[PDB]
């Protein structure tokens, strides 16, 4: 699959050789072309994966993730060029270089055939994200956010590395196909328990799991808009993809090692949904929303059924699109009024009607209105959990009630009521912002038209 | 670590003084010449791990 | 521990024994050589940047020398690395051949005769 | 100092190290150490001031004690076996004394106190020499006598060195002391894998030397010895601060940078034996070094600190002396991971 | 006059050229994994009177 | 000086509509702005969206859904014709399986 | 679309077979190398882990002014 | 109570506190050769008894 | 030395609790003596009697922690009739941590020491059960 990797590496010098006032145009055009090329990976088989070479392969789980990454790059470029107008040419090129390097690392991460190569790329994604956050964030807290983003990740991933090399000394291979075909059960010993924890905790902190999630509100609030987009839409899904890959060697230990994580996921989903009800910062609300949806995904991965895996795949794709759109919507208001307080600017439907329509559609997809793929993933996970235990419908049910509430709360706070009298600098929406919202939302409904493309290998 | 310059060039910078069974002036023998000679001839060429046993 | 220092017949500071001449040399389009040339080009660009010269255009002779030197060293480095891996494989196979008691080939069993425990997922 | 005399002293330092590296006789190894120390003392005092004199005195006391213990271990080994050849060290008491003497020479914990003081008391060029070239001889001897090592003692000292390097580096605003604590932690990493594989020790030493050379050369290029003086460099030459930031990230061990390669390799080697707990502890501890590297990167490259008016004058002049090996050192410090299998050429 | 146009818009061939080069390298990679071509039990087939290989 | 430092004042934000009443919000240069709008709209909606959706909609059946349906139709026809059960609880022939000799 | 952009299933099938063969052989070779390393380091009877001993060519086989050496 | 206080208190704040205290303990030495040469003597005796007597 | 370690470890888990407590007390006292030696070397106490006081304080703290851990762990193993169970070591470790907290008169120290020492002791017991090696002898 070098036909996708090489054009991004070519985006790099194309950006660094462009004329000073053509960087955005060229980057956007060729990013969109690369997304169009990557669209061909959706032609998948029913039996095995597309094994391109000894190094790269494509499954029915990673292809929609690659398509989402390549589609998110142009949207990030469109969202970034407004607040970077005053920047120097070299620093703008460096920012675009960070975005391109992040895309390259993600593309290679989602298609690596070996687990150590996957680990190396999945750690390599850290550097551009940290640089973006700590260099182009707006407030002084960004520095702290960066630290919280880094060590929380590494404290999870350093044990995993050890486990990985240990496994290669035991079975002789880390190739995923060999690992799947030559699978052997895990006995019930303390050594196996700690191997399970080492294999699981890095992905758990990536999702993130409730209790290990404190880095996420900081990092996703303090980051620039493109950073928040790529953190919510793609980088959270690394944990889910890695967990679904790694669980093939953890049976039957998972059968009882999942209980603390299942309890944490369900109760913390309720807790983060409740937290969303009392939030003064609009970005923090969206971050805690991401935490709740990812708790659902964790439950789906932990119960290990075909329906739960399909639901997890659909939910990851849908959440990526929806959360990126919500972050962009909040960023428009922030750029207008330079404040993230939700109750500062009210009654925006009177001043910006089309943006209010975009807000309504985004909040409708957040609460999983049928037949959106958000609802499809949520319903598949809920059905699988009901099969796992009939009592789960209580907690899941409560979540469905809370989500809508806070979702509509957000809308009602920003669009309805009366406008703030002293805010007189609310200009009409630009074509760029409307196009960004449309390019977020139209693929969601188009995917609803054909849902088997995001349902995964199961 | 050890660059065997002496072995590569055949110089003998310090090997003349490593053992007591090696060409003393006036052929004066060490007190334990025979024992060291026997041990060296036993251990020659088989490596330290095998020689230790 | 040192695996290969005391390997019999090893010339102290050779860097390339004559036996290594029996191995196929790396191709001049080897991707590792291309990456070494890329490292040389990056070194030239950084040299231009540190000296406050136009990064891409300042010295073409200097950049050419950078790339050439990196490729020239990389060729011999790759030759030595391939020789060392060939030596390791040769020694491993000879040792397995000379100690059949420690490496037995046991009887093969098909999956229709192997009892594997089934763990249901529910 | 006369340039001729300085060249002669540097050549004598290198000759002592080479004599240690090529000798087969314990007496010649000890002589190499003596000659190296004798030539090294004046190099530390090149720029004469009380701090340099104090650093030279402390260094001399430490190294002379280490050499006395070295000679006593050699003599005990000779007493229990009339052997002068550097070999499997037939006596265990002599081997313990030898290990302690070599650790004191290297600055491993708990014989670590002199390293930050001597590094802070000397110039940046002397610090470069002390933290790069001075590690070769003791590590070469340790590689030669590795099969007789007691793993408990060396592993204890290595773990202590990693812990103490991280904790001590956490507290520093002076760049030389930061470099010294980083050196202590990296020596701990080098000696942790020595009883299992000396090739990994050599690989870690080479990568550490490359990164340290790039670091010290960047610090000499921008005449900064404190965090606050390094926080001005962005307003004079931003390229230097950006390269410094990437080099610091590599020294922190982050993939896909080159500084990740040794630890990775070492961890793998330790899992080829049983050795599971120790590598996990070592990585979790190296997170501390990463933390204070990241703090330095925050101060110098990722944020902009306030500057002074007179800096405008510095804008009008260029760097006179140029380091010819700095770009290659930076490239080797950062973009070398894909060539990892070439480590086979080290054994 | 095409000199200025070329020197302003020559960066627009880098990504298509990279796409073509990636396709070529993928074909080269496929060329190195033919050890079981027309040899699997499921797809083993007698050659046509003209064709030389079953796939490229 | 009762001050702490010499600093530029925080500047007011620029309105793109002041110098360009129809500004599209892409660039301060009107021509570069217009062409950024045009390329975004052409390569985002016209090329990737519609043509990509058409390409995905007509992707050939490599998942073998229709093949599986036809195979199941043949199997059901044959089994119902000969009176065999439609499906067997065993997917592997027991004659190719060797159970352990003793269960006691 | 199939004729223009894609190949038949046999290509991917047999490429998978080749990849699996290569990877399985590599895994077996890794396990074998680990076992050989263990045995060679334990016994010291192979080319690896050969530690230097004193050269017997250093011995002087001359009369030593005393008949009994 | 949970997200802003106790979850902060257990994992990240405790780690920061412990690392800072250990850094203060380790790095705060007067630079007197007398004290840490006495430390060297203690280390040598301990290494001769604990590790060397057991072979 | 390893003589004290062997004296502690030779006695079976849930038998002869007084002897195991005595051995643990000796181990703790030795650890406290080493700690006090290093502390006096690096931080001079300005008086000989003050140095004796600091040595006695550190040694008594360590010996009390060791005695409490050994007694509680052995008693738990004997009462539950469940040797080779890490829960006994966890309980002993938390008892030692609470002893440390009372010794320093701090509730936060007591709680943190209970948690961390219990976890560490349970990990040590798991290591003895499964054969985990801290200082692995070279194998390959
Ligand atoms: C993985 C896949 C492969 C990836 C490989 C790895 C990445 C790429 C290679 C890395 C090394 C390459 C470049 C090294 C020298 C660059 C140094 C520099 O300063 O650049 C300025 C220079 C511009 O200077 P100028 O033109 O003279 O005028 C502007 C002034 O100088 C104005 O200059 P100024 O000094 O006044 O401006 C100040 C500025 C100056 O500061 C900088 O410019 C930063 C540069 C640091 C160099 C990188 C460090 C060392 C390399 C390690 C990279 C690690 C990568 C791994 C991931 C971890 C990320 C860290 O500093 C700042 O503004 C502070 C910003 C704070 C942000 C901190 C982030 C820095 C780290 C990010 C590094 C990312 C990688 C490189 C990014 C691209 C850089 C050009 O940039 C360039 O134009 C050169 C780059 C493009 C040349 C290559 C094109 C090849 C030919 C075209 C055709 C392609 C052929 C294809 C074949 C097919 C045929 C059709
Ligand atoms: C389980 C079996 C045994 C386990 C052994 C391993 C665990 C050892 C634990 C001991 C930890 C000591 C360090 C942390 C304590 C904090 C320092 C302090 O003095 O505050 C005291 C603090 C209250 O005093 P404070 O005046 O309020 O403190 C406030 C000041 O800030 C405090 O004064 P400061 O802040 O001004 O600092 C004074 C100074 C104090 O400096 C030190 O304390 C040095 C730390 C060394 C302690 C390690 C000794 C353990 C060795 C065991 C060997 C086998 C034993 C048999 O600190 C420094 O200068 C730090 C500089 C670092 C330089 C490194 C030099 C040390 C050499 C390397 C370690 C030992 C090497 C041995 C061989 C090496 C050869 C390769 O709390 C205590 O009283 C505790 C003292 C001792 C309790 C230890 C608990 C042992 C429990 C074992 C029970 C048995 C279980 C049953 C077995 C079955
Ligand atoms: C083969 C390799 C091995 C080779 C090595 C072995 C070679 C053996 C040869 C030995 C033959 C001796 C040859 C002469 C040696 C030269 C000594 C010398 O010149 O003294 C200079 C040195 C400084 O001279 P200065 O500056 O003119 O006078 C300063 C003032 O004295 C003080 O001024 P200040 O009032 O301002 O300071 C307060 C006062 C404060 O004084 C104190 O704090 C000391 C009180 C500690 C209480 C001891 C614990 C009691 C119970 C433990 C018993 C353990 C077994 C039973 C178990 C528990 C029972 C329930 O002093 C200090 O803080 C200085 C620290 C000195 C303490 C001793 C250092 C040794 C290691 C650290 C041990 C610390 C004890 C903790 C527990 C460890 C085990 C005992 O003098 C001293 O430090 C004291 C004199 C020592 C001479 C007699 C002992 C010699 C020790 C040799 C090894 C045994
Ligand atoms: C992801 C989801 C979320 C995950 C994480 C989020 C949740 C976890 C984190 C949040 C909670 C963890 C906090 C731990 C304790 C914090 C203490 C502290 O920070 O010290 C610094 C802080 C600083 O103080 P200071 O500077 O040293 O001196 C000033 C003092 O404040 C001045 O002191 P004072 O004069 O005012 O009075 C103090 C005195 C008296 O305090 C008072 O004056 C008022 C009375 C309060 C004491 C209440 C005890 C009696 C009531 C308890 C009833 C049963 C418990 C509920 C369970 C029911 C089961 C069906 O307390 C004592 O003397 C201590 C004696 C010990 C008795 C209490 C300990 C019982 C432990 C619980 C055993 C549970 C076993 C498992 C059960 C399984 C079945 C569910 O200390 C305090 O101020 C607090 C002192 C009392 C705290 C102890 C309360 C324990 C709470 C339950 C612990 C359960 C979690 C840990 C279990 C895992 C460990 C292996
Ligand atoms: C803030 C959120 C962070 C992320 C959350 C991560 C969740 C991790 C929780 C781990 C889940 C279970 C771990 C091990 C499985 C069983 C644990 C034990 O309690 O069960 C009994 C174990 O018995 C006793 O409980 C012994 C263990 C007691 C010591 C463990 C310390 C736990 C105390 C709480 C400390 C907090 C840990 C987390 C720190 C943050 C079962 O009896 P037994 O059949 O014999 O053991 C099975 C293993 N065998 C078969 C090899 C023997
Ligand atoms: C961070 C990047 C690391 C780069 C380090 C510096 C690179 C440039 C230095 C160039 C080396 C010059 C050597 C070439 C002259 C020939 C010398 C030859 O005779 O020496 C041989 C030795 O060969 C050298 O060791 C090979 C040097 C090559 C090192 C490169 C490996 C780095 C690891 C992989 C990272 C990628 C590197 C990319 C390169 C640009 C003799 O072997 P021997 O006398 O018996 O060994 C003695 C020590 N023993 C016995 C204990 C083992
Ligand atoms: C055994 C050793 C275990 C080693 C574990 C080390 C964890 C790695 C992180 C190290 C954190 C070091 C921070 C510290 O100690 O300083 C306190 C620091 C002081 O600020 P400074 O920047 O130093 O001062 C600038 C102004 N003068 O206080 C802070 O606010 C720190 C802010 C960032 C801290 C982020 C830490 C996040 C930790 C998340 C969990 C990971 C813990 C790792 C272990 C996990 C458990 C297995
Ligand atoms: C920001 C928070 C992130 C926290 C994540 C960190 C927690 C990760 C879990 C702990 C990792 C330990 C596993 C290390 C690698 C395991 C590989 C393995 O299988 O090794 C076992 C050995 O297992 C061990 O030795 C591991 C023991 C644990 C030592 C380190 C303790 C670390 C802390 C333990 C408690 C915390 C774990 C859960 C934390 C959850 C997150 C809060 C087999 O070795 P053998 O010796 O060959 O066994 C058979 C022959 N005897
Ligand atoms: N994993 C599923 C994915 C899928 C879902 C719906 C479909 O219509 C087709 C395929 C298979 O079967």
């Amino acid at each position: 699959m070098l036909k996708i990797i090489i054009p991004t590496t070519m985006l790099l010098p194309m950006t660094w050789m462009s004329k000073h006032n053509m960087i955005w145009i060229n980057a956007t055009v060729h990013s969109l072309l690369i997304s169009l090329i990557s669209l061909s990976l959706l032609n998948q088989l029913g039996e095995n994966s597309l094994n391109f070479s000894l190094t790269f392969f494509s499954d029915s789980l990673s292809a929609p993730l690659l398509v989402l990454t390549t589609w998110l790059l142009p949207l990030m470029l469109m969202a970034s060029q407004s607040h970077l107008s005053k920047e120097t040419t070299t620093r703008k090129k460096l920012y675009i270089t960070m975005l391109i390097l992040l895309q390259l690392f993600l593309i290679m991460t989602f298609t690596a055939t070996e687990l150590i190569l996957f680990y190396i790329l999945f750690e390599a994604t850290l550097v551009p994200t940290l640089i973006i956050i700590t260099r182009w964030g707006n407030q002084t807290e960004r520095l702290n956010a960066g630290l919280y983003f880094l060590f929380y990740t590494l404290a999870g991933s350093l044990p995993l590395l050890v486990a990985l090399v240990y496994i290669q000394n035991t079975t002789g291979s880390l190739n995923f196909l060999i690992i799947h075909y030559w699978s052997h059960p895990l006995s019930n010993s303390w050594s196996n328990i700690f191997m399970w924890l080492a294999c699981i905790m890095a992905f758990m902190v990536k999702m993130p799991l409730y209790g290990l999630h404190l880095w996420l509100p900081k990092a996703h609030v303090e980051a620039p808009i493109a950073g928040s987009m790529v953190l919510a839409a793609v980088l959270l899904k690394l944990g889910g993809y890695g967990m679904m890959r790694i669980t093939t060697i953890l049976n039957p230990l998972t059968n009882y090692m999942a209980y603390p994580f299942l309890m944490l996921s369900m109760w913390g989903m309720i807790m983060t949904s409740s937290i969303c009800l009392r939030q003064t910062d609009l970005k923090s609300l969206i971050a805690y929303s991401s935490v709740s949806h990812m708790a659902l995904v964790i439950v789906a991965i932990m119960i290990q059924t075909p329906w739960s895996f399909m639901g997890a795949t659909a939910l990851m794709i849908a959440h990526g699109l929806t959360s990126s759109m919500l972050f962009c919507l909040a960023n428009t208001n922030y750029e207008r009024v330079h404040s993230r307080t939700m109750i500062l600017a009210r009654g925006l439907q009177t001043l910006l009607p089309l943006m209010a329509t975009w807000w309504l559609v985004a909040s409708l997809t957040n609460l999983a209105l049928p037949p959106s793929i958000n609802l499809i993933g949520e319903l598949f996970i809920i059905t699988a959990s009901f099969s796992w235990s009939n009592i789960t419908i209580i907690l899941m049910g409560m979540n469905m009630m809370i989500t809508a509430l806070y979702s509509l709360y957000m809308l009602i706070t920003t669009q309805r009521g009366k406008y703030t009298h002293h805010i007189n600098n609310i200009k009409p929406s630009f074509t760029r912002e409307n196009a960004l919202m449309a390019l977020h939302i139209l693929p969601l409904l188009l995917l609803t038209l054909n849902p088997k493309m995001i349902l995964g290998p199961l | 670590p050890f660059f065997d310059v002496q072995k590569r060039l055949g110089l003998d910078l310090d090997r003349w003084m490593t053992i007591q069974s090696a060409e003393q002036p006036h052929k004066i023998p060490g007190r334990c010449h025979a024992f060291e000679k026997e041990w060296i001839e036993c251990a020659h060429g088989i490596g330290g791990i095998r020689a230790e046993k | 521990m040192t695996m290969m220092s005391g390997r019999p017949g090893r010339v102290p500071l050779q860097f390339l024994p004559n036996e290594a001449r029996s191995l196929p040399p790396p191709k001049l389009t080897d991707p590792r050589l291309v990456y070494m040339g890329f490292l040389g080009y990056c070194s030239g660009l950084i040299d231009n940047a540190i000296r406050r010269r136009p990064v891409v255009s300042a010295g073409l002779h200097r950049q050419l020398l950078y790339v050439t030197s990196f490729v020239f060293f990389g060729y011999y480095l790759l030759k030595r690395q391939d020789y060392m891996y060939a030596l390791r494989d040769h020694d491993m196979f000879a040792y397995v051949k000379s100690h059949p008691e420690d490496f037995p080939e046991k009887d093969k069993k098909t999956y229709g005769e192997i009892l594997e425990e089934f763990h249901p997922v529910r | 100092m006369n340039p001729i005399i300085y060249t002669t002293l540097i050549m004598t330092v290198m000759s002592g190290t080479m004599l240690v590296m090529i000798s087969s006789h314990w007496l010649l190894i000890w002589i190499g150490f003596e000659m190296n120390l004798l030539a090294m003392i004046p190099v530390l005092m090149k720029n004469f001031n009380p701090r340099a004199t104090e650093a030279a005195t402390k260094y001399f006391l430490t190294q002379a004690t280490a050499s006395m213990m070295l000679m006593m271990a050699i003599i005990i080994n000779l007493l229990y076996s009339g052997q002068w050849t550097i070999t499997k060290m037939f006596n265990p008491v002599a081997m313990t004394m030898m290990t302690m003497a070599l650790a004191m020479k290297l600055g491993l914990s708990p014989f670590h106190f002199w390293v930050p003081e001597v590094t802070q008391g000397i110039s940046l060029q002397a610090g470069l020499l002390l933290l790069t070239w001075q590690k070769l001889a003791p590590l070469s001897v340790l590689c030669q006598i590795s099969q007789s090592i007691n793993p408990n003692l060396m592993l204890t000292m290595a773990m202590l060195s990693i812990l103490i390097g991280g904790w001590g580096g956490l507290n520093q605003t002076q760049l030389r002391k930061i470099m010294a604590y980083s050196s202590i932690a990296h020596m701990g990493w080098m000696t942790a894998v020595l009883p299992y594989n000396t090739t990994m020790t050599i690989l870690n030493l080479l990568i550490y030397i490359t990164m340290t050379l790039a670091m010290f050369m960047l610090l000499i290029h921008s005449s900064a010895t404190t965090t606050l003086s390094l926080s001005h460099t962005w307003n004079k030459m931003p390229v230097i601060t950006s390269l410094m930031m990437v080099t610091l990230l590599s020294m922190g061990g982050l993939p896909p940078l080159s500084g990740f390669m040794p630890k990775w390799m070492i961890i793998q080697e330790m899992t080829k034996n049983e050795s599971i707990i120790m590598p996990t502890l070592m990585a979790m501890t190296a997170l501390l070094n990463l933390y204070f590297y990241m703090r330095l990167a925050y101060s110098s490259s990722l944020t902009m600190f306030p500057s002074t008016n007179n800096m405008k004058m510095k804008w009008q002049f260029e760097h006179t002396k140029q380091m010819k090996l700095l770009p290659t050192m930076i490239v080797l410090s950062t973009l070398v991971l894909p060539m990892t299998p070439a480590l086979s050429s080290l054994n | 006059n095409v000199l200025q146009i070329v020197r302003d818009h020559w960066v627009h061939i880098l990504v298509p050229v990279g796409f073509v080069f990636g396709c070529y390298l993928d074909r080269r990679s496929d060329e190195k994994l033919t050890a079981f071509r027309n040899k699997s039990l499921l797809f083993k087939r007698e050659l046509r009177p003209n064709e030389e290989v079953t796939w490229k | 000086p009762t001050i702490r430092l010499q600093e530029d004042p925080d500047p007011e934000d620029e309105n793109l509509y002041e110098k360009n009443p129809d500004s599209h919000g892409y660039d301060k240069d009107p021509i570069v702005d217009l062409w950024n709008m045009r390329v975004v709209f052409f390569f985002g909606f016209s090329i990737v969206l519609v043509l990509g959706s058409t390409f995905v909609a007509y992707l050939p059946d490599y998942r073998m859904q229709e093949w599986a349906r036809r195979e199941a139709e043949r199997l059901v026809k044959y089994r119902e014709a000969n009176g065999l059960p439609l499906m067997e609880s065993n997917c592997f022939d027991p004659n190719k399986i060797q159970l352990p000799e003793d269960e006691d | 679309i199939a004729r223009t952009f894609y190949d038949g299933p046999e290509k991917n099938y047999e490429k998978t077979m080749a990849i699996l063969q290569i990877e399985a052989e590599k895994a077996e070779l890794r396990l074998k190398e680990l076992e050989v390393r263990r045995l060679m380091r334990a016994r010291g009877d192979g080319p690896w882990y050969q530690y230097p001993t004193i050269d017997k060519a250093l011995i002087d086989h001359s009369p030593k002014t005393t008949p009994d050496n | 109570l949970l997200d802003l206080i106790w979850l902060e208190t257990i994992l990240p704040k405790t780690t920061s506190f412990i690392q800072m205290k250990m850094s203060i303990m380790v790095s705060n030495q007067k630079g007197l050769i007398k004290l840490y040469f006495l430390s060297f003597l203690i280390t040598i005796m301990i290494s001769m008894t604990l590790f060397n007597y057991h072979e | 030395a390893k003589t004290l370690l062997h004296k502690y470890s030779d006695i079976p888990e849930g038998t002869e609790c007084h002897r195991k407590a005595y051995a643990s007390t000796s181990i703790g006292g030795a650890t406290g003596l080493i700690v006090s030696a290093y502390s006096i070397a690096l931080k001079p106490p300005a008086s000989f009697l003050e140095g004796v006081a600091r040595t006695g304080r550190y040694t008594f703290t360590s010996a009390a922690i060791g005695a409490i851990f050994g007694l509680t762990s052995c008693i738990s193993a004997q009462v539950r009739e469940k040797p080779d169970d890490p829960l006994n070591y966890f309980i002993g470790g938390c008892a030692g941590g609470l002893t440390l907290g009372a010794r320093t008169r701090s509730y936060g120290i007591g709680a943190a020491a209970c948690a961390y020492m219990g976890l560490t002791a349970a990990l040590v017991k798991m290591g003895q059960l499964e054969g985990w090696q801290v200082f692995a002898e070279p194998k390959v």
